[PDB]
């Protein structure tokens, strides 16, 4: 398929690797008795294994020939889960715990001590703070966009050049 | 193959290398 | 509730330790229910 | 090995007279007023 | 004592991949890790990071998110501490690791 | 400038160089740095005032 | 001047004290008056009493002899010391305080060395004084 | 020797003076300052170069400055 | 004392500082008493003449010590079998066994086996015997004699040139690029079509007889009838065994493309067209400045007129010509720059389109010359950063550098550095987090669920070049591409015979290892351009010392006050820097090691498994290749890799002996030593000895670069050490 790989469902690599994690697990279950708590244990990792690789097989995900899933990460939409929509979940994360954190920072700035405020947290400002985070994009372009986002370099200490 | 006397020739022009680089080290050292 | 250990109580290493592991619990209950996400399913 | 005599001629020379002679001056330049 | 200790009697914490001993090569390599990141601390100086922290200032007081404690490197002691702490972490716990791998092992 | 206006320092070698102090007292004798200017952020050897002249101060 | 003949403090003597370059290159002493006999710490290592009266001592540094002095300042309110410099000739160099007055202390007749009439942000750039004999100061 | 400045940013708090171990400055009469004194370095030749004097001064950046040079046997603090 | 003639303030010290200070500032012209421009710049002339006396001296070591000691006629019959020789051995510190042991290479004397490839450069441009072996060592002994002579000449009066001949930027420039590169390419061209072509073709060309022996049959007259393709008809057959007639061609001049099938190296008169072409197009660039005779272009004009109109890059490049011109040290580091740019370019290119013949066969060989130009590229750019700095130090003007592009990057240096700091924690935090997630899976029994990315940019990459491999149809890869059309005739038949072949070097299968691993070296060119960069933009001062410049390139510190200074200088950036530089070398020469041993072991898929996380490196690659090399020597025996068995061990002792400068510090060193004079003085039968300098510990600097050199030394010994020996074990 894409860069000479094959899907994962067929790739005969794939189901030897699944055949020995599986077998690896049976030696293992061999030495107990049925019933036992170490049985039921490792019965319940092979169905791990099992549901693991079925899944991963049913995804449309590619494998080369080690036989393990390779992601593809250029931009094509039939991988787009692959990397980009992870992405888009950590960027919006991120950028929650950002906007928030510089909005208590700000908030700070206002208070009688503002190194007090960074050292003991007003826990409900601080909570205030982190349920705003849901609209940060737009809320943090508004910012940049009214200039209470960037400060101007006449404002910001520099080093003798 | 090479023979003595043209690794004596190779020595003597080594010398000579040596002999001028002495000069250039003094010339470098004023 | 007295307000000094209130105050204590949100002190940074505190409510840094208590938001780590109430993180990592998150992380760690995710993954006991949807266990081996190596992709977005699409 | 052509001119066999050299290596044995001129290693424990270049080895160990030309160090000494060289640490020795060395240490008589660098030490004088 | 290269070969015969320390490469013969390493196989056991480097093959551990796979098994119940594999923590033991996890730990392994984290403690290597955990070494290496210490001479960090012990080679440098605290003027550098001073000066780094000085430009990262400016990143965070460009977009007005500068905290309110100022940043500073760690004191030349405390680099001293971090890099003692770490660099003991580290090697005393890849021979824990090596020692329990083995002797689990073979023993 | 004046006693208690918030001032910009245009001394390029300060640890202040392009922030905000409050200025404490101004000397009235000949004095080379008669603006004493005090901050609210310390340097690296702990100090938050120091005295410049008129021209490294700007009224803002 | 120093008398020569001020007694010294009552040491076991230690090995701190001065080598071959004190009575080969310099060396330097100090007195100072006590109003009591009472134990002080040597600047070398290890503890001497200084006698009633006058004391005299000798060390390779300045700096032993300005440690000692600050001792005996901030631990007894000594402030009488007399630092010397001696040279294998025998000449007596008066060295702290230099004019009576303790350097701390504006005193008259002073001149300023190594003062520079502008702030330090003013100097010159290596790039400017290149293949030059000026100052960076200007 | 080592090279000791004073430049017109001193306050004439003797800070420096009083943390010299191996009384390298004075303070001398001035009019630059409200307190009427600036520091000197009459006495370069016992500076051993620790910058104690750097480390007491309080004007933002220094105004006694200490330029590391020629060692001598009294620069590096040789006891032999 | 006066040792240090040049320095009266070191002459003056009278400890074991000065004998040091004397030798690490010895040939830092620019700092000494009383310098000025003109002899500074004569010094550097001569100098440079002394340095390339030492290059041709080196050169005809090499040659006369093969011709001497080596089996180059023995192996230019047999090139695939017989193990050439670099030197004889003569220690008498060997035993017996060591001698039988190093008696290899067909000859009855203790052998050292040559890893730097100089047979296989000697034998392909033509040379046979060991005569001419010899006469090439006297050759570059005369020519070494001759530079010698120049640089003493060119000091002596009436033969000093001025400060207007050394700043000529135009004379030069035309000179060294028409003359320099362009001729010197010509004439390697010839020497290529004269004398290299026919004896790879079986014919004897030497001086008594190139006068008489045509490179072609036809003549010079194709040349001048401008029938030039003539040259490029019936080229060496695929059945061509080199050295010999059997097979071969009578071209000179092809555009081929591939390798020679046997050889497995760029074809001869590939190498020809390719030297001439570009001794053309560089006397072509020879002629662009103005130097006497009004045509030609002005450096200073061209620099000054590229001012973009929007004003985005301020003054545009105007002060540029004079801040070049006049700073020896922004002309350093450009040219170690570029230099450091183009040796990497050789080890890339070298290993990957091999020309020297039966070389890709050698894999010692192969593994040494990519690791060495590697090394010398990392040492090269650090060099170039580390320059810069010092011209940003010592001879960069602001008064003269207005709004320059120069002053601009000091205007934004901070968001150059806080950018270059965000992109290598990016990196460090993902790439470290990537290679931890596959590890701790892996350990976990469960490879399956591993973050395997593939790198498709580089494939595709590789199928534009025609890589079939991928099935991404694109460009040479495709048979309808006007790509593809547009080549075919010329070198697109052998170019794709050698690139769909898998029995080369030529653009390797990649994977997710790959991926990781130039990720890896992603981020540790990133941060060590971070270090370098940071301290050449912070040399002239910072927030924590605004006066840097007045103090210089390197000092130790500037005292415990004020936080704490340690390591505030440049310098001190470089130090940190060549710590950075090992590191990346090292990560990078890991990667070419372990794939090229994988590879020619017929193993590729143990790296395509176990490089995706770092215990497959550390197992697979580090443990499982050490030993026939921790095995030279042992309670049973000891055979030929002993010496890097020992070597090995000797670099993993001089690295951690400079661990002790880099940790330990020097007041606890200094009051040692006044104990230890303390204990001199007062020992009998001993203190009638004294010492003439006075015994004190290192500096700060001085121990900085002591500890980086022994650290150095012992990174360099134990890898080459590593890689020879394994290399050797597994293969040789
Ligand atoms: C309020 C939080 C906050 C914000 C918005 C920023 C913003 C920024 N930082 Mg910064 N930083 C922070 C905290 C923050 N920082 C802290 C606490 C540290 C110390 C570990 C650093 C250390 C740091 C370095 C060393 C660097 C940055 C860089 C950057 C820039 C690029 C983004 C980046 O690399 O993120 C990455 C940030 C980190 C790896 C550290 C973040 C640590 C935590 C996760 C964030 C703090 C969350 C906080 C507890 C929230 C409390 C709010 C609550 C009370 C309501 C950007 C200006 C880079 C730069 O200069 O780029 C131009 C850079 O090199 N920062
Ligand atoms: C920046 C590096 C990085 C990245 C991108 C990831 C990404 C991921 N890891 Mg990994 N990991 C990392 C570092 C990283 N990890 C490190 C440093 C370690 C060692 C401490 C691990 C140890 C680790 C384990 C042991 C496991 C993961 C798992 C996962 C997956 C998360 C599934 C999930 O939570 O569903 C979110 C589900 C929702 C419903 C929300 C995802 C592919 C898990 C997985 O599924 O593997 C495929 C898993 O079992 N990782
Ligand atoms: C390239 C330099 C070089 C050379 C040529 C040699 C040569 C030799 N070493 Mg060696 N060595 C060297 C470097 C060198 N070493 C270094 C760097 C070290 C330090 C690691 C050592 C440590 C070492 C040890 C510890 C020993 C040797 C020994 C030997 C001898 C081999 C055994 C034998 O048959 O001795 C038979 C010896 C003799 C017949 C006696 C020869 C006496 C000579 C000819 C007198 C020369 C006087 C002097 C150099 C005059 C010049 C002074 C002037 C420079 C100021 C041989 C002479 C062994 C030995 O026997 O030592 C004598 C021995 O025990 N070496
Ligand atoms: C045509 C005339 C000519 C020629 C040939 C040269 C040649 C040279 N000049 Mg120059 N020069 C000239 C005119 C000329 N000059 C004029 C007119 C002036 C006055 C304006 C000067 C002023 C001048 C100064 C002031 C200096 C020189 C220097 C040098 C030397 C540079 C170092 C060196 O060997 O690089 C050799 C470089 C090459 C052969 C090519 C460059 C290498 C690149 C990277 C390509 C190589 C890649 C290739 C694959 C390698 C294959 C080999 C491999 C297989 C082993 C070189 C010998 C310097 C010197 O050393 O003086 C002694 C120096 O300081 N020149
Ligand atoms: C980026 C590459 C570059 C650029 C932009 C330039 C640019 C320039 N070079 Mg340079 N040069 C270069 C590379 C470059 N060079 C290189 C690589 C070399 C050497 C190997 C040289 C060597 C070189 C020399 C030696 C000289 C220049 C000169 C010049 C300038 C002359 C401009 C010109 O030709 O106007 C000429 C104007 C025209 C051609 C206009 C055409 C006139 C009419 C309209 C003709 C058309 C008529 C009709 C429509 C067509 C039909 C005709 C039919 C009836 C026959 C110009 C600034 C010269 C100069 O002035 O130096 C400063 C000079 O002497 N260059
Ligand atoms: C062709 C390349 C080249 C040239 C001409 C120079 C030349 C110079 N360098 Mg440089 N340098 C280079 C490559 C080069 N270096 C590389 C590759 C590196 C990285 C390892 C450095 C790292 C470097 C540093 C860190 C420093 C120099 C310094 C110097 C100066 C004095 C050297 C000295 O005293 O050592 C004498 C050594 C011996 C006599 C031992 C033999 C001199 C101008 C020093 C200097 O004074 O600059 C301010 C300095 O601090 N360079
Ligand atoms: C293995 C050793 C190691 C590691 C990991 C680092 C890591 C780092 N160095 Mg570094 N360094 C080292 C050795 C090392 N160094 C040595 C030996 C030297 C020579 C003295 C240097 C010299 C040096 C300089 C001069 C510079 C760096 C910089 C950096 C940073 C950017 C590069 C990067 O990957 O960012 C990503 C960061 C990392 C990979 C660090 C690891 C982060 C961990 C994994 C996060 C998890 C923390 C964990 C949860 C904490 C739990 C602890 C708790 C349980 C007690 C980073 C912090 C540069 C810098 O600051 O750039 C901004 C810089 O300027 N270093
Ligand atoms: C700044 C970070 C950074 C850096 C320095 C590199 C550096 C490199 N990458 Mg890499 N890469 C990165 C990020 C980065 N990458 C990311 C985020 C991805 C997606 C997972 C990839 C995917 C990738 C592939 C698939 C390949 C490389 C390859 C390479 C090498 C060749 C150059 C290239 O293809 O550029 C590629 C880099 C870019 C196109 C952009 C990087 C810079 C941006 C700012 C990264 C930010 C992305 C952003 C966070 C995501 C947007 C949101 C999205 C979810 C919608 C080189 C070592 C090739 C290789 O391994 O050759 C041997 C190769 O085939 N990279
Ligand atoms: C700090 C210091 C202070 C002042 C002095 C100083 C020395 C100047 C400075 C240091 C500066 C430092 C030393 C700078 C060091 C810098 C680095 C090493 C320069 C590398 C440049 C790479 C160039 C742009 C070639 C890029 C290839 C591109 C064009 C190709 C495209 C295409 C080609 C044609 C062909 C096919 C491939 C594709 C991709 C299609
Ligand atoms: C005036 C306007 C047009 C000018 C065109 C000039 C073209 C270039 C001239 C080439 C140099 C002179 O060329 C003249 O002497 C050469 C001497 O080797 C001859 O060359 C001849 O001898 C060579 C050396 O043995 C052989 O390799 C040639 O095959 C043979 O042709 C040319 O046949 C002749 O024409
Ligand atoms: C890296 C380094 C630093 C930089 C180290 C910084 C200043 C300290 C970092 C401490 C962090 C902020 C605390 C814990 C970090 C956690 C991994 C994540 C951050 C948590 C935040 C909420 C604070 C020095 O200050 C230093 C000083 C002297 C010698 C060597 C060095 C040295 O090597
Ligand atoms: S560096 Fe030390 S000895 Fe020198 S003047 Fe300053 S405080 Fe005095």
């Amino acid at each position: 398929d894409v860069a000479g790989l094959t899907p994962c469902g067929e790739s005969k690599e794939f189901a030897r690797r699944l055949d020995g994690s599986v077998k690896k697990l049976q030696t293992r279950l061999k030495k107990y008795e049925a019933g036992t708590p170490p049985a039921l244990a490792l019965q319940k990792q092979i169905d791990k294994t099992k549901n693991r690789f079925d899944r991963y097989g049913k995804a449309g995900l590619l494998c080369g020939t080690d036989g393990l899933p390779h992601l593809i990460a250029d931009g094509r939409w039939s991988h787009s889960g692959e990397f980009v929509i992870p992405g888009l979940f950590f960027l919006y994360v991120a950028g929650w715990i950002g906007w928030v954190g510089r909005s208590y920072v700000l908030f700070a700035r206002t208070a009688d001590k503002p190194t007090e405020k960074e050292i003991i947290i007003d826990v409900p400002v601080a909570l205030s703070f982190v349920s705003t985070g849901f609209i940060w994009p737009f809320s943090a372009f508004k910012e940049f966009t009214s200039g209470n986002l960037i400060v101007p370099a006449d404002e910001i200490t520099v080093s003798p050049r | 193959m090479i023979s003595d006397t043209q690794i004596f020739i190779a020595l003597i022009l080594a010398l000579v290398s040596l002999v001028l680089a002495i000069r250039l080290g003094r010339a470098l050292y004023q | 509730m007295d307000s000094n250990f209130l105050k204590y109580l949100s002190t940074a290493p505190v409510l840094f330790t208590v938001w780590l592991s109430f993180t990592a619990s998150f992380i760690i209950e995710a993954n006991r229910f949807f266990p081996d996400m190596l992709y977005f399913p699409m | 090995m052509t001119a066999a005599y050299l290596p044995s001629i001129l290693v424990p020379i270049i080895g160990l007279i030309f160090p000494g002679l060289v640490m020795a001056f060395a240490f008589i330049y660098i030490e004088q007023d | 004592w290269l070969r015969d200790f320390l490469w013969a009697q390493a196989s056991q914490v480097i093959q551990s991949y796979g098994s119940a001993l594999s923590a033991y090569g996890l730990i392994f390599l984290g403690a290597h890790f955990i070494w290496a990141f210490s001479l960090m601390f012990l080679f440098s100086g605290r003027g550098y990071w001073q000066e780094l922290i000085e430009s990262i200032v400016w990143a965070h007081n460009k977009l007005n998110v500068a905290p309110a404690i100022q940043p500073r490197a760690l004191s030349i002691t405390q680099g001293r501490a971090v890099g003692l702490a770490h660099y003991l972490l580290g090697g005393i716990g890849t021979t824990w690791a090596f020692f329990l791998a083995r002797i689990i092992s073979v023993g | 400038v004046k006693r208690g206006s918030k001032v910009r320092i245009l001394r390029k070698e300060s640890y202040w160089y392009q922030d905000i102090g409050t200025v404490a007292t101004i000397d009235t004798s000949g004095i080379r740095y008669p603006v004493v200017v005090r901050f609210e952020k310390v340097s690296y050897s702990g100090v938050n005032t120091n005295n410049f002249s008129l021209d490294e101060v700007v009224e803002v | 001047t120093l008398n020569l003949q001020i007694p010294s403090p009552t040491f076991e003597g230690s090995t701190g004290g001065w080598l071959r370059a004190a009575e080969v290159e310099e060396k330097y002493a100090i007195t100072w008056t006590s109003p009591k006999e009472q134990v002080f710490e040597m600047p070398t290592g290890g503890a001497a009493i200084m006698r009633q009266g006058e004391n005299l001592l000798y060390l390779a540094r300045k700096e032993q002899c300005l440690a000692l002095a600050t001792q005996v300042k901030n631990s007894f309110k000594i402030t009488d010391y007399k630092v010397y410099r001696i040279f294998p000739s025998g000449e007596v160099q008066y060295l702290h305080p230099k004019d009576g007055v303790f350097p701390e202390k504006v005193n008259a007749g002073r001149v300023g060395v190594g003062n520079v009439s502008h702030s330090i942000g003013k100097n010159l750039n290596p790039a400017q004084i290149k293949f030059t004999s000026k100052s960076f100061n200007g | 020797s080592h090279s000791v400045k004073v430049y017109d940013t001193c306050i004439g708090c003797t800070q420096c003076v009083r943390a010299c171990p191996c009384d390298v400055l004075e303070m001398v009469s001035w009019d630059g300052c409200k307190a009427g004194q600036i520091a000197s370095a009459p006495r370069t030749e016992d500076c051993i170069g620790c910058k104690r004097c750097e480390t007491a001064c309080p004007t933002d950046f220094l105004s006694v400055r200490v330029y590391l040079g020629g060692e001598t046997t009294r620069s590096m603090g040789l006891a032999y | 004392t006066k040792f240090p003639k040049f320095s009266q303030a070191l002459a003056q010290d009278p400890a074991t500082r000065r004998i040091w200070y004397g030798l690490a500032t010895a040939h830092d012209l620019e700092s000494h008493d009383g310098m000025t421009e003109e002899n500074l710049y004569q010094k550097i002339f001569a100098s440079h003449f002394g340095h390339l006396a030492v290059i041709f001296l080196w050169t005809s070591g090499n040659l006369f010590h093969l011709a001497w000691q080596g089996n180059f006629e023995q192996w230019v019959l047999n090139p695939l079998k017989v193990k050439p020789i670099a030197h004889a051995i003569w220690d008498p510190h060997f035993g017996q066994p060591a001698v039988k042991a190093f008696t290899k290479g067909g000859v009855s004397y203790p052998v050292n086996i040559a890893t730097s490839g100089v047979y296989h450069w000697w034998y392909t441009i033509g040379m046979r015997s060991n005569t001419d072996l010899y006469a090439g060592s006297l050759f570059l002994l005369f020519l070494a004699g001759v530079f010698l002579f120049a640089g003493w000449l060119h000091l002596q009066p009436k033969f000093r040139p001025g400060l207007s001949w050394f700043k000529n930027n135009e004379s030069r420039l035309n000179h060294h690029l028409s003359g320099l590169f362009g001729f010197s390419s010509l004439a390697w061209s010839a020497h290529l079509i004269h004398v290299a072509i026919p004896e790879a073709r079986g014919q004897h060309v030497g001086w008594d007889n190139f006068t008489k022996v045509a490179p072609h049959p036809a003549g010079l007259q194709p040349f001048f009838s401008g029938n030039w393709g003539v040259y490029a008809a019936a080229p060496d057959t695929t059945n061509h065994i080199f050295g010999t007639s059997e097979g071969a061609g009578t071209a000179i001049l092809t555009f081929l493309g591939g390798f020679h099938p046997q050889t497995q190296a760029l074809w001869l008169t590939d190498i020809a067209h390719h030297h001439l072409a570009i001794g053309v197009v560089f006397i072509f660039a020879g002629h662009m400045y103005r130097t006497n005779w009004g045509i030609g272009h002005s450096l200073k004009e061209i620099l000054d007129a590229h001012r973009p109109p929007g004003g985005r890059l301020g003054a545009g490049h105007k002060g540029i010509f004079e801040t070049l011109t006049n700073s020896l040290h922004f002309q350093l580091g450009l040219a170690l720059a570029s230099l450091g740019v183009i040796t990497s370019l050789v080890a890339q290119h070298m290993y990957a389109l091999p020309s020297y013949a039966f070389i890709a066969k050698d894999y010692v060989t192969q593994s040494a010359l990519y690791t060495h130009h590697q090394y010398i590229a990392g040492f090269l750019m650090v060099g170039a950063f580390a320059h810069g700095a010092i011209f940003f130090v010592r001879d960069y003007d602001p008064e003269q550098n207005k709004n320059n592009v120069l002053a601009r990057i000091l205007d934004h240096k901070e968001a150059i550095i806080s950018h270059l700091s965000w992109v290598s924690l990016f990196l460090g935090f993902h790439t470290l987090g990537i290679y931890v997630h596959n590890d701790v899976v892996v350990a976990f029994g469960t490879p399956e669920k591993q973050i395997l990315v593939e790198p498709v940019f580089a494939q595709w990459i590789q199928a534009s070049s025609g890589k079939a491999l991928y099935g991404f149809d694109v460009f040479l890869s495709s048979s309808n591409s006007v790509a593809t059309n547009a080549s075919s005739n010329i070198w697109l038949p052998g170019w794709l015979e050698a690139i769909n072949s898998g029995k080369n070097s030529l653009f390797l299968p990649i994977g997710p290892g790959d991926f990781l691993i130039h990720h890896a070296i992603a981020l540790a060119l990133h941060t060590t351009t971070l270090i370098l960069v940071k301290g050449a933009l912070d040399a002239r001062g910072s927030k924590l010392m605004p006066d840097k410049k007045d103090f210089g390139y390197s000092f130790p510190c500037d005292g415990p006050g004020r936080g704490g200074t340690c390591d505030i200088s440049a310098w001190d950036a470089f130090y940190l820097s060549m710590f950075w530089m090992l590191n990346t070398i090292g990560w990078v020469t890991f990667y070419w090691h372990w794939k090229h041993v994988t590879i020619w072991q017929g193993n590729a898929g143990q790296f395509n498994e176990s490089s995706t996380y770092i215990m497959g490196w550390l197992r697979d690659y580090l443990w499982l290749n050490s030993s026939p090399l921790i095995n030279g020597y042992n309670p049973f025996g000891m055979n030929s890799l002993s010496v890097w068995s020992w070597m090995f061990l000797f670099g993993h002792l001089i690295w951690a002996t400079g661990f002790m400068f880099l940790i330990s510090w020097r007041g606890y060193w200094q009051e040692l030593i006044e104990t230890l004079v303390w204990a001199h003085e007062r020992t009998p039968l001993a203190n009638l000895v004294r010492w003439k300098d006075k015994p004190v510990a290192l500096s700060i600097v001085q121990a900085r670069l002591v500890g980086l050199i022994h650290f150095t030394a012992g990174y360099i010994f134990t890898y080459a050490a590593f890689v020879i020996a394994s290399t050797t074990g597994k293969f040789g």
